[PDB]
Formats: structure tokens, sequence, C-alpha cells
RNA sequence: GAAAUUGUUGAAAGGGAAGGGCAUUUGAUCAGA
RNA sequence: CGUGGAGGUCAGUGACGAAGCCUAGACCGUAAGGUCGGGUCGAACGGCCUCUAGUGCAGAUCUUGGUGGUAGUAGCAAAUAUUCAAAUGAGAACUUUGAAGACUGAAGUGGGGAAAGGUUCCACGUCAACAGCAGUUGGACGUGGGUUAGUCGAUCCUAAGA
RNA sequence: GUGAACAGCCUCUAGUUGAUAGAAUAAUGUAGAUAAGGGAAGUCGGCAAAAUAGAUCCGUAACUUCGGGAUAAGGAUUGGCUCUAAGGGUCGACGAUCAACUU
RNA sequence: UUUGCUCCACACAAUAUAGAUGGAUACGAAUAAGGCGUCCUUGUGGCGUCGCUGAACCAUAGCAGGCUAGCAACGGUGCACUUGGCGGAAAGGCCUUGGGUGCUUGCUGGCGAAUUGCAAUGUCAUUUUGCGUGGGGAUAAAUCAUUUGUAUACGACUUAGAUGUACAACGGGGUAUUGUAAGCAGUAGAGUAGCCUUGGUUACGAUCUGCUGAGAUUAAGCCUUUGUUGUCUGAUUUGU
């Protein structure tokens, strides 16, 4: 008989399965369709997830309740030091999809890369790319040949880039290297741009700008194995209930003979790729720029960083990019931050928005200070110091 | 880190003994105490003073201090079997506060 | 000192059963003249 | 066709190996089956003509016994709780001693008894089995020792009753 | 000891420290709990849980077999410390001396 | 690495064969239209011709194809080199230069074949592997164990670790939580009970005040570190 009540399904069937991504980077996949008029520039960029802040701004919005108020709104803090260009991949279309035809890589690769291609850095002999870097060596002769081939081919162009991990406070050391496709046509200088660029940096300000859409694609936080009830959103069932209530009471009709798909399962919950799009970027920080969290209102000269440090990541020292809201992942985890796949002209994108103050108290507690000096201010002289 | 010598270390068992369930946290305490040993002598032998047993269970199975200062010993044992010929010794140092010291060496016993 | 059941060795086969019938290939083995 | 036993016969077979058993070795019969080779084995057995029956198994939630997959799986999670060192020992989470931490908290996890048990009491030796882990320990195993009454009970009295 | 108390909790004497252990801390469980705002809208049904609770003082309805209902209902207080007052025995209106708690 | 690995050449062994036995011989498009040739005023042009199947074209003679003598002509073809170009959809092939060299059945000769006994696939191909002999080339990792927690039931995942912007244990600082530690002192303290220099002092006294936003805790999944101390070659496995 019928369901005797309708009621929408719990969960979305198009993120199936709900198993653990394969890799802790989670996968661009579709980059932002190439305007060949345009300059030759990065389509996505590699950070790091700090932690999130909160921020009070203007709210620009004609008709809203709350046009030309000030508005407090949470933002995401992604670390993103320079990449580093290492290396360039030419990809030809064929009629089984895409395809690489060759990567041309960079003579000389920092340890940090390196380190991404042992599971044993340390008792290793440390002899990747030796015999390559010798493919530079009187006039490159092999490297010349096989750009030409990228040029004569692969109508799509990616660069091979790596993080400075080194440069974070994170632990790892081992820099995470990521495909990331050249917008910009002319495919022969999309090749002239990246060999221009190897071994050399490109600062997220180069790529991303301020109140620019863009979208974050990362592994989401791990829960381990869960339960219905949580996992997918189900009804938890009455008190009486016998061998347990965090469960589905029907997981299926007599017929068919068969647990469906579209039943609610326990199982494996987080740690999926997800790729969450319309992120509005609302500050493009610089690491050497002290003040990085002061604003033309507040010209408080501290940093982005929350008193004490951000908690579980550190301190910012690098460009940093700051999104509207949050992004998939957790801390100290690497995300990648893609250009909007559309032209987004709704009145939410296309907005400026202009930050007038940045939330520097600390996040380990109920923080009341936004810099040492105004807690000194506030509290006096110590018997310890200060 | 094969020869014998004595050093006073400060264990932080408070972060050791975390979220332990309080039936264990003693035992806990005696079984994190021989694993410090372990890690800074590189011995697998580890032999805890009774007095040592006793400063750590001296507030009972749960009210395990929250730093201990101990005196770790890596001496050498000659027995049946070599079995790891060199063992580390751990005494309790009878300080008054165990906080704010570093790791000395005794060098003297 | 059987069989069920089991270990080792040897041989053989094995994409959601296995086993069987007719026919022949291949491998192993063998009688009769 | 085959089986247990019986009369006759082949002056049948056999410790120089009967019967039995094993044998993707061979032969005969359409088949029930029969015959042979090899290995194992050790004391009886077979062909034929007849006689005889407790004479042929795949089943009966068949009977008895044995054995699997499940499966090294379910599980060995109530009674707050154990830890350090030494001794013994081949072997110690579990034995002993010492130290510590705890509990029963006198309506006890204390000290005695009635019913019941019958040596479980104690000592020595000792760990194949039992103590659903272990064991050097034990209410285990082996060998011994131990229960002393004119006054405590039975014995005597009568009760319901026999 | 606390306490009205052979209640609960802690301790003394005595006894035991005997329950297979070690490492982690997923889901779902068993047992114990908490929870913003709402307050039975859940459910057959307030099932379960929560709320109340001791003592002192105040106050207590319908009905009634006049005995009850009744701890009805509904309220206030409670710690610590320093004091004060009252409540006794013996010996010869008082004097001496001694002594324990309850309000 | 008890002389390891890879490639090439040769020899010898195995190993099988979804099945060779002259050649898979390359426009595109239309089909109520085309192909080819030719001409011009170059077109959706004129003229001629073809199909009616590949029953074609190429190749094809020689002890499974031997040994030799010539003629004719600078052709055909194989081999190993060599010049250069093109081809990325799975290119791994196509085209091309020059010389060398073998054959040439384009034509004319000489020698040989037999007895596999009247047939018996009468063995002529390619697929991998091993081994030996020479030559050419290179001189790592992964896992266990330890560690991390961005992960996790266990596997798995993510990190780190042979001398350093290294790691760890402490210590320091920051951050955060709580709420003012112990100790000492006080013309504080409701007071009660003693003593006399009757304005003080002795005993007890919840509590109060000051040192004292002090003290305690703070990563166990916080941040940071000019400090102290220490650690850094254990095991297993992997070859085209
Ligand atoms: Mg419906
Ligand atoms: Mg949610
Ligand atoms: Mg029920
Ligand atoms: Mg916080
Ligand atoms: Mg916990
Ligand atoms: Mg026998
Ligand atoms: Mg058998
Ligand atoms: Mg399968
Ligand atoms: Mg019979
Ligand atoms: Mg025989
Ligand atoms: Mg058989
Ligand atoms: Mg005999
Ligand atoms: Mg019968
Ligand atoms: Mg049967
Ligand atoms: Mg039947
Ligand atoms: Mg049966
Ligand atoms: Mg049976
Ligand atoms: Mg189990
Ligand atoms: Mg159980
Ligand atoms: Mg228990
Ligand atoms: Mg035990
Ligand atoms: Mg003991
Ligand atoms: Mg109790
Ligand atoms: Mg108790
Ligand atoms: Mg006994
Ligand atoms: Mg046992
Ligand atoms: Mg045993
Ligand atoms: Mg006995
Ligand atoms: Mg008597
Ligand atoms: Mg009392
Ligand atoms: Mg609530
Ligand atoms: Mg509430
Ligand atoms: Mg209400
Ligand atoms: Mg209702
Ligand atoms: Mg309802
Ligand atoms: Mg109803
Ligand atoms: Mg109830
Ligand atoms: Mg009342
Ligand atoms: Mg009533």
């Amino acid at each position: 008989s019928h369901r005797k009540y309708e009621a929408p399904r719990h969960g979305h069937l198009g993120f199936l399965p709900r198993k653990r991504a394969a890799s802790i980077r989670a996968r661009v996949k579709a980059f932002p369709k190439d305007d060949r008029s345009k300059p030759v520039a990065l389509t996505s960029f590699l950070g790091y997830k700090a932690g999130m802040t909160t921020i009070v701004r203007d709210l620009d919005r004609p008709g809203s309740k709350f046009h030309k108020r000030e508005v407090v709104e949470a933002v995401t803090v992604v670390d993103t030091p320079p990449v580093v260009v290492v290396g360039v991949v030419g990809y030809v279309e064929t009629p089984r999809g895409l395809r690489s035809l060759t990567t041309v890589w960079a003579e000389h690769l920092s340890d940090e890369v390196k380190r991404r291609f042992y599971k044993n850095w340390y008792k290793s002999k440390k002899k990747a790319f030796t015999k390559y870097s010798a493919k530079y060596a009187q006039d490159g002769a092999g490297i010349e040949r096989e750009l030409a081939r990228i040029k004569k081919y692969a109508s799509v162009v990616r660069v091979l880039v790596h993080t400075q991990i080194r440069k974070t406070p994170l632990a790892q050391k081992k820099a995470h290297l990521a495909e990331i496709q050249l917008n910009g046509g002319s495919i022969s200088e999309k090749v002239d741009w990246a060999r221009e660029h190897f071994e050399k940096t490109v600062a997220v300000d180069s790529v991303f700008e301020q109140n620019e859409m863009i979208d974050a694609i990362a592994v989401t936080k791990g829960h381990g194995f869960e339960g219905v009830t949580h996992r997918w959103g189900t009804k938890k069932l009455p008190r009486k209930t016998h061998r347990g209530l965090r469960k589905v009471a029907c997981i299926g009709a007599w017929h068919p003979a068969h647990v469906m798909w579209s039943v609610a399962r326990a199982g494996q919950r987080g740690y999926h790729s997800r790729t969450s799009i319309n992120h509005k970027i609302y500050r493009v920080g610089k690491g050497d720029d002290e003040a990085n969290g002061a604003t033309s209102f507040d010209r408080t000269k501290k940093t982005i960083t929350p008193m004490g440090g951000f908690v579980h990541y550190g301190e910012i020292k690098n460009d940093f990019i700051m999104v509207k809201g949050c992004i998939p992942g957790n801390r100290k985890r690497i995300v990648t931050l893609r250009k909007s796949l559309y032209t987004n002209t709704s009145r939410k994108a296309l907005e400026e928005v202009s930050l007038k103050w940045i939330d520097t108290a600390s996040k380990f507690g109920k923080g009341r200070f936004q810099t040492p000096a105004e807690k000194h201010a506030f509290m006096g002289t110590l018997k310890k110091d200060l | 880190l094969k020869d014998v010598v004595t050093r006073e270390y400060t264990i932080n068992l408070h972060k050791r003994l975390h979220g332990v369930s309080f039936k264990k946290r003693a035992p806990r305490a005696v079984k994190e105490i021989k694993k410090f040993a372990k890690l800074h002598m590189g011995t697998d032998d580890v032999r805890l003073a009774p007095e040592l047993n006793q400063a750590i269970w001296k507030r009972g199975v749960k009210g395990v201090e929250y730093r201990l200062r101990l005196r770790i010993s890596r001496k050498r044992n000659e027995e049946e079997d070599a079995k790891n010929p060199l063992f580390s010794y751990v005494e309790p140092v009878l300080v008054a506060s165990a906080k704010g010291l570093q790791t000395v060496v005794v060098e003297e016993d």
C-alpha cells in the first residue's frame, strides 16, 4: 500500500556513494570555459583552510530592509602563499575524451615538491628528476621539442603547480601538486607562459580579485562510520523501540526482494569531495602587509590572525583569500579555489563589499579583546607583567 | 644510548591522562611512565620504584598528579639472558613542586 | 584399520555454484597384437 | 546377480600369505556384479550342484556411533579496582611476601551454627585432567594426619500425631 | 559519625581485593545523564522521564459513616558563627556543688 | 644481491597458437546520381567514355625454388645503410634522396633433381619464456616497525623521522577557563569570657580587608619558541 503520508526523501541521491574521497586533495572536475581573447591566467589556486572569523560591512542591496546598514557576516580564511610552477601538461582531444600527450617539467624542483613523489623521503636517495634535469644540458633541445609538440597539439594546456607548504604553519612539509588549466588562448603562448613561469611563483592576487565569486573544492571533514540518523537525517524511532531507535524502520518492501540503493544505510560520513560554488571574496590580503586585518574604518594595525593564533592552524604569514560564509573541509586541509564557471549577475554577485571591521579576538574562547594593546588598555597593569 | 646515564625529567601526566576512564587513570599513568622512560632511554625494560608507584597512587586511582618529577637511570643488567642488557629504573624525585623544572643530567649517581 | 571429516605433497581446473550426457582436442596413464 | 549359514563335490585356495581394506591400473557382463594386477595385512577362505534364511538401503523429523560447514565465529561485558617491586619457578596479570590504592561498612564480603554435604578440615608432594584465560595456585591430583565430654547434644518426657 | 532511624553515605575491628585480560573509543546497543524556545502538539493511553519531597511555622475545601478527608490544597523558613533565655539532680527562701540534651 | 637489472645480436631449449598458407589493394560525396579523361569563358560548364560488380587489379615459372654461361635494357624487386619531409584519433606508419649489394622469368642456353618407392600437413608461420655466449646502458624504492591526527571499527588514509629554517620531551611566552591561591598581617569583625598601666591587653570567633584580576589549569586534536635535555641505518619485500 501507499506511504499513507507524503514526505520528501532523506538525503541527496546525486552525492552517492557516501564513500571516502580517493584523495585528500579534491579534484577539479571542470575548469572555466576558455575565453581565448583574454590574457593567459590561472583558473584556480591552491590554499589551506586556516579557520573562520567574522566581519562587519555595510550592505549595499537596494530594496532590502538592511540596505546601507551594518551586517555581521561569517567568513573563512584560506592561507594562500604563491604557488610554484614546475611543469606544463598538454591535453589532446580524442573520440575517447581528453588525453595527456606529454608533460614538460622545470629543470629544478624544490624539496617541497620532490617530497610528493616519495613515501619514505628521509631514507631515499632523492633521485627524482635527476636524469630529467639533464634534458636542460646545453640548449634544452629535448625540452623545446616537447614544448613544440604541446604547441603543435594539445588543444588544452594545464600547468603543474605546487604549494609552498613550508610557508604555512603546517607540520606536513610535503607540498601539494595540482594541474591548473591555462585560460587565455593561443596555445602557443599558453605554453610560452608556462615555460617562462617555470620555477617561478604565482601570487593569489594575480588569479583572484576582490568581490569575485569563486568555488571551493575540498574534501569535507571526516566523521568515520555513522548511523542513518545523522548520516541521512532520518526520523528517530520512538523511545519504545526494541533493538535500537537510531535506525530506519523499513529498509524495503517485500518486493523487490532486495535492499535498494535509495534506502538510507549506516556507513561513512564526511571525507567526501565537494565543489561548493558562489563564495564571494571579501579580501585578497597580502602576507607582507602589516595591518592585514585592518580596514579603512578600523585602522588598527593588526593582522588577520586572531589573538593566540588560528585554533589548530597557527598564524597567517602569507597572502590569504577571505571568502564569505563557509567552505567544505576543515582547518589545515588543502582546498582548491577556482574561478566561477559562469557569469553571475544576480546583484548578489557584482556587489562591491567594503569591510568595516575584522574580528581578531581569540577563537580559543570567549575572546574579549582584538589586540594585546587593547587588552592592556582595558586591564591595566598585571602582577606578572604589563 | 649504549651506556649508563641518569637524568631527571618532568612528565606531563595530565595531557597523557586527559579523557582516561577514572578506574584506569593510575594504571594508565604507570604505563605512560613506562612509555616515557622507553622513549627517552631507548630501553624496553623499564622498572618502576615502589616509591614511584606510591607517588602515582598517592591520591587514589583517579587522583594522579598533573606533573611528576622522575629520576630515570639507564643502567646495565646482567642475567640469564641478555634481553635488552640495558634497562631504565625510574624513581620519584620528591620535590615540593613539579612545575618549571627542565630535564637535567644528574651526572653523579 | 573403511567412510564421513582433515593436514602435507603432487597434478588439474576455476568472470555470480558444483556435479552430469553425447562428441572430440589436449595432457597423463594403460591393456591387447 | 549378491549375502550369512547347511549337505555333496573340486583329494579347490592359503603363513612361499586366507579373509579384509586401499588402489582417475587391466579384463568380462546390458546389469545386478564377476575376475586380475599393485600396496597394506595377517589365518582362514572359495568355484560348482543343491538346501536354508534374521539375505541386499538413500531416505522412514529412522536407531546407535562417529564427523563436518557454521567457525577460530557467537562470545568469555552484572557484583566500583587494581598497581609497583621482590621471592619461587622452565614459564607469573592470576602463587607467596612487602608496599600502595580500594571495597564489604556490624540487617558485613566479619565471627558461629540448624538442614544438607562427607573429609571439602590440615600438612607434605604435586599440575596429565578440572578451575569456560592462566596457573608454580586450589574445595584439583597423590600420600598421610586430624574430630578426646558424668556437666554440650542425642539418649529421657510428652505435643500434633504414629 | 551524619542522620528520627538496623535508611542512604564515610570510617574502626574482621574479611576480601575473587570475577579472562591488553589496545583503541566507529555505528547500533545496555545502563546512567544533560539540553535553548515551546510544553503532551507524541502516543491507544503522559508509557518513560521530569517535577514534589526532610523538618519548623502558617493555612487547609467539597464531602463525610463525624472516626476522616489531611501531608488536602496553598505558602514562608532552613547554612555558618557569636550570644541570650527557659526547661534539672544532690547536699544544708537561699547558698554550695554537679550534670545532659531539647526548644 | 650468494654476481644482480635492462636492451640488442646469435645459438640452444622449452611454450603454446579461436586457427597464416600470394597481397586488409586507403578519396570524398551523391544514389531521381556519379567515376575517369579532355577542353574552355573554371562552372551546379561543354564534350567523350565507364559501370550492368572484386569473375577485378597487382602478383604469380626456377632443388619450398639449386649451380652456372650469355643477350637485351638502365627497368623491376629484396637487403642493410643513407638525405629529408609528413603523420598524435590508438600517431609507431606513409613518402622520399643517393650510392652499395643480391635476384631478375624481359630473351637464349648448359648442369642437377630420381628410391618420400602410388597419397599420408609431410613440418617452411608467430606467441611468450628460460639459458648460454658477446656488446650497449643505469646504479632505486615500497612495505613492516616507530610517528602524526586534517583519518579511522580493523584494514585503509594523511604526516614525520639517517644531522636539520629536523623531530621529540620539558621549560618559557601568548591565548583561554575560573574567580582572588597558600602564607602573613590587620585601629576590620556580631561578640563572649579573664587581667589592669580601666584605654589597653589575653583566649575563641563565621567572616572581612591588603599583598591578589591573584592562584590553579591550559592540548591531551590551541598558537609560538635565540632555552634545557635527548633521538635519528631496526626488519621484510619488490626487475621490464
Ligand atoms: Mg502518496
Ligand atoms: Mg546538517
Ligand atoms: Mg519493547
Ligand atoms: Mg572557539
Ligand atoms: Mg572523553
Ligand atoms: Mg591398529
Ligand atoms: Mg577419507
Ligand atoms: Mg566474486
Ligand atoms: Mg544368520
Ligand atoms: Mg591377501
Ligand atoms: Mg577412490
Ligand atoms: Mg594371528
Ligand atoms: Mg532383515
Ligand atoms: Mg545409510
Ligand atoms: Mg528409497
Ligand atoms: Mg536423520
Ligand atoms: Mg545422530
Ligand atoms: Mg569474538
Ligand atoms: Mg554478555
Ligand atoms: Mg565487574
Ligand atoms: Mg586479576
Ligand atoms: Mg598481595
Ligand atoms: Mg557501597
Ligand atoms: Mg566503604
Ligand atoms: Mg584447604
Ligand atoms: Mg582454563
Ligand atoms: Mg592450563
Ligand atoms: Mg586431597
Ligand atoms: Mg545437658
Ligand atoms: Mg543525633
Ligand atoms: Mg528543553
Ligand atoms: Mg529551558
Ligand atoms: Mg507550562
Ligand atoms: Mg494527542
Ligand atoms: Mg497524533
Ligand atoms: Mg485518542
Ligand atoms: Mg510513570
Ligand atoms: Mg502541603
Ligand atoms: Mg481529595
